[PDB]
């Protein structure tokens, strides 16, 4: 009491108003979740790709063409003009 | 099948040992000399609004 | 050492240097003129850029002379990681597995970030939107994930 | 209210933790608590006369998800996210030693308080494990093909009830390694397996937000189910949220993901309690072995409360 | 389609200081100081460009994300970066309303005026009305006018103040207003000349009052009118007589004689007593 | 009034002036760089 | 040297906060290696 169950079984008695919140906009409480479950939902909302079911092979064959639109990489061991490591600065063609 | 691979990536990111804040965690590395060159060359008298 | 010594305190460099010298000053060249560029027309972040590139491609060089081709001896390695020629924890990176085309060390500093993530470039391109050419604040890096 | 038990406060709190407490346990005595944490700590508190924390365990390289007494309750068991489980000795405060072979994350971990002594741990490469807490190598292995997450360890000392995501208790033969029968009926990830005080009945909560008790007695019809209980919701976290029968076993307490431990009555069926008091998912809801009306709950706020039932 | 087009080359466009009005430059205010007091503000020049939308518009690096606000600098005729700019390098069109904590370009509005009435603005009045001055008085000012405050977006009203070499344009859109303010300041008319191009006062003719005042009312009457259903607002306005009908019959609930005041029957809720919503 | 409500108050009083005595000692004598890396993140469960 | 030896000072030091390290935690300073003479150059330029 008054935490049982029959305490909170029983209603508020009287009619209801024909015409609370904690903030002005809303109702906002403070809240413990992991730091992973926040990133994982975040993340599921977030990426272009949440859900739409696929498996490894499939997501490598898009990062394939995704690899093969950019520009060449180059070669590291070319120090200079054409040949010449670019690297992650390749940018994607559009 | 799905829910499993689910389930073991869920459970591995949330507990490995890689992970223990939240995040992947390295360590403060040394930039280049250069980096440092370029910054105080550029800001140079303080005069540029 | 990289304290400069006169000439008759230097020691010479290990056998095979000569054979790399001319890329080497290649590099060096490149971040000199790097130093020299107007900062007038870009973003001041974007005025560093090119030294993370240029510090990226010579690193890349001397790794992938000694990992892929093998065409220098262990103690040239060790000297020219020593001796400032190539960033040694960012090779170290490139060693791991999924960190092999990473673009500089400060895009996984995840302890200097605003919500403790990594770079928005370390995401792999199939993650992200089209037309979304994103480029790095830290280095100007448009997707250095392994799968890109 | 009165004063029902022999508490300081009718409840309170016990905080320390810097992570997610995961799991909570008693003293067979019912004196003492063992608590481990996201943190890889486990911390070690005195319920009767002052409540003081007395004993930090620090021994894990990842999240400690169970722990448990032994028979006498001179010894700790914890199974732990870094693939391990250890024996603690809590009168050094040092490890006795750790137990090695698990190639996933162990979820669950049981302990027989009759007969031999062996260790029941059920990991996420699909292994039930039973070791004896002697040999730091497994006694045996059982292999399936789905994650486990919840073991309980039976009267009889040869039977195993395993809960895992393949939404069916299995009950294994430990001599046979064979399942001897499955119980169906959920249609969610199985989070805790608790045999009864007496032994005649099963509780096992799940993520679908029901708990269900099942007939376990050897002679009994084809369907084993009892009772389905609902009013304790898994909120956003897909925790292991883990429930506990009261000595009589007139009661059941399951937690919730808002921050409240729902109360059942075992042969009824009413929801006899709901408590709030947290701010995060209730991981744990355990009740006092040594026939005194008390609850802990431990929750992922980081926090426990020791509260009375009046 | 068509790339951004650069305006001006790189080559023209630096960061250099202000021309010397003292002997020291101030580096923490970046402003010359010394001298005399004379010079102060001295004038207003010539800049150094001016906008064709339809020669200079294209996609920049802006169209790609949503919520990108204009270029500053391509209405200001100077941006040299062309597609490679991060802000939208077109004109903006009618849809393009912004809160009123920014301009169009991003820059934060205050919440009062400055005395010398320029600058971002204040989001303490909605103002749509441009006011230029510094005209070459001549008899064809209403004609060059409204040829060319008519490329920067859609417009209500010019009154011309002739005479007074003073004009008060009123776009349709803030937006649009604002881009005018930031392209039309310090140009030319017909002549060389440098334009005032400020924000407007408030037009002291009782008339324009009225106007603002009911355009303001049927703005909040369209917002109201989105927040209420069809069927509550049309029994309010009570126009329709088959309306008025429905409010006379729906509004007795048995007891005769009622008519339900507005607060019981206009009310909107779970257990409320109406069809609420 | 007994040592009981006595102690009780005491406790609440010096506790208030403690937090009280922490502000002021924050004041008086800054740590010379105001820097915190242990920038924990706050979770809420906002309903709009 | 005798006045160094007498007022030769050892009470109590509370947990001290290096301000180098604290300044290395954060993102605003970062670490290389330059020669002596470039690093007082910067500084001289740096205070003037
Ligand atoms: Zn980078
Ligand atoms: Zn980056
Ligand atoms: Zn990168």
């Amino acid at each position: 009491v008054p935490y049982t169950g029959e305490n909170l079984a029983r209603p508020s008695y009287g009619p209801a108003n024909p015409f609370k919140n904690n903030v002005l906009t809303g109702h906002a409480e403070e809240m413990y979740i992991s730091e992973a479950t926040f990133r994982a939902k975040h993340r599921a909302v977030e990426a272009v790709g949440g859900g739409v079911m696929r498996s490894n092979r499939e997501m490598k064959e898009v990062n394939k063409r995704l690899r093969e639109m950019r520009e060449d990489k180059g070669s590291a061991t070319i120090a200079d003009g054409e040949g010449a490591y670019i690297g992650p600065w390749a940018r994607y063609k559009r | 099948a799905q829910k499993k691979k689910e389930w073991l990536r869920m459970q591995r990111n949330r507990f490995g040992e890689k992970r223990k804040g939240g995040f992947v965690e390295t360590q403060k590395a040394d930039m280049p000399p250069e980096h440092l060159r370029k910054i105080v060359k550029d800001i140079g008298d303080v005069s540029q609004k | 050492m990289p304290a400069i010594r006169p000439a008759s305190k230097r020691k010479p460099p290990p056998d095979g240097f000569s054979d790399i010298e001319e890329d080497l000053l290649i590099f060096a060249n490149k971040m000199k003129d790097a130093q020299n560029t107007p900062t007038d027309n870009i973003p001041k972040h974007q005025a560093q850029w090119p030294i993370f590139q240029i510090a990226h491609q010579r690193s890349r060089y001397v790794y992938e002379l000694y990992y892929q081709k093998q065409a220098i001896s262990k103690q040239l390695y060790d000297w020219l990681l020593k001796n400032g020629y190539a960033d040694a924890m960012l090779i170290a990176k490139w060693k791991k597995q999924g960190y092999e085309k990473l673009c500089c060390l400060r895009c996984i500093q995840t302890k200097e970030t605003n919500f403790n993530s990594t770079c928005i470039c370390r995401v792999p391109r199939a993650q992200l939107k089209e037309d979304q050419d994103i480029q790095c604040v830290n280095c100007g890096c448009r997707g250095c994930a392994s799968t890109d | 209210t009165p004063r029902t038990s022999n508490l300081k406060a009718p409840l309170m709190e016990l905080s320390g933790h810097t992570g997610e407490i995961f799991t909570a346990k008693f003293d067979p005595t019912g004196t003492l608590i063992a608590s481990g944490s996201m943190d890889r700590t486990i911390m070690l508190w005195r319920v009767y006369g002052d409540c003081e924390n007395y004993g930090v365990l620090n021994g894990h390289k990842a999240a400690i998800l169970d722990l448990q007494w032994s028979r006498d309750g001179d010894i700790l068991f914890s199974a732990s996210a870094d693939m391990h489980l250890a024996s603690w000795d809590l009168t050094t405060g040092q490890r006795i030693r750790r137990y090695i072979g698990h190639e996933e994350i162990i979820n669950a971990m049981d302990v027989t308080q009759r007969g031999e002594e062996l260790l029941i741990s059920g990991s996420d490469d699909g292994t039930i494990g039973i070791w004896d807490p002697r040999t730091k190598n497994a006694v045996d292995y059982i292999e399936t093909d789905f994650p486990i997450t919840a073991v309980a360890v039976s009267e009889a000392g040869n039977e195993i009830y395993s809960g895992g995501i393949d939404n069916d208790i299995k009950v294994w033969d430990i001599r046979k390694k064979a399942v001897v029968h499955t119980m169906l009926g959920h249609n969610d990830t199985i989070t805790t397996l608790r045999v009864s005080p007496d032994g005649q009945q099963l509780l096992s909560y799940a993520m679908d937000s029901t708990a269900r008790t099942w007939d376990i007695r050897p002679f009994a019809p084809t369907d084993r189910h009892i009772r389905t209980f609902d009013g304790a919701p898994l909120g956003l976290e897909k925790n292991l949220i883990r429930g506990s029968w009261s000595k009589d076993g007139k009661k059941i307490a399951v937690g919730a993901g808002d921050g409240t431990v729902v109360i059942w009555g075992s042969d009824t069926g009413k929801l006899l309690y709901k408590l709030p008091g947290h701010k995060g998912t209730v991981n744990c809801a355990e009740f006092a072995p040594d026939g005194a009306p008390i609850i802990l709950s431990a929750s992922s706020d980081r926090t426990m409360l020791l509260g009375e039932l009046i | 389609r068509r790339p951004a087009r650069p305006q001006i080359d790189p080559a023209l466009v630096k960061s250099e200081r202000p021309p010397q009005t003292g002997t020291v430059f101030n580096i923490w205010y970046n402003k010359w100081s010394g001298g005399d007091r004379e010079d102060k503000y001295l004038s207003q020049t010539h800049a150094k460009g001016r906008c064709n939308i339809a020669r200079d518009s294209g996609y920049t690096r802006a169209d790609s994300r949503p919520g990108s606000y204009f270029c500053l600098y391509f209405a200001r005729g100077i941006c040299p970066k062309g597609q490679d700019c991060d802000y939208l390098h077109r004109l903006p069109t009618i849809h393009d309303i912004f809160n009123p904590n920014v301009d169009c370009f991003g820059r934060d509005k205050f919440a009062d005026y400055r005395d010398d009435m320029g600058g971002v603005g204040s989001f303490n009045r909605q103002n749509r009305t441009i006011y230029v001055g510094r005209i070459h008085v001549t008899d064809d000012i209403e004609e060059i006018v409204a040829r060319h405050f008519a490329e920067w977006g859609q417009i209500e009203r010019i009154r011309v103040l002739n005479n007074r070499g003073v004009a008060f344009i009123t776009y349709t859109n803030e937006a649009n207003a604002q881009f005018a303010k930031e392209a039309m300041a310090h140009q030319s008319l017909d002549h060389n000349e440098i334009l005032n191009v400020r924000w407007a006062t408030a037009d002291p003719n009782p008339l324009a009052q009225k106007r603002e005042q009911r355009r303001i009312e049927e703005q909040a009457a369209e917002a109201i009118r989105r927040a209420l259903p069809a069927e509550f607002v049309a029994e309010i306005e009570g126009k329709d007589p088959e309306a008025r009908k429905r409010r006379k019959l729906e509004s007795s609930y048995g007891l005769e004689g009622y008519e339900a005041p507005d607060a019981v029957h206009f009310a909107r809720g779970p257990n409320a007593v109406n069809p609420r919503g | 009034p007994s040592k009981e409500e006595v102690e009780a108050t005491a406790e609440r009083t010096k506790n208030a002036l403690a937090a009280l005595v922490s502000g002021a000692l924050a004041a008086q004598k800054p740590k010379n760089v105001q820097v915190n890396t242990k920038r924990e993140a706050t979770f809420v469960k906002y309903t709009p | 040297y005798v006045l160094n030896e007498l007022h030769r000072k050892r009470p109590k030091s509370m947990q001290k906060q290096s301000l180098l390290r604290t300044l290395k935690q954060t993102k605003f300073f970062q670490q290389t290696t330059i020669d002596w003479v470039e690093a007082g150059l910067q500084v001289c330029r740096q205070g003037f």
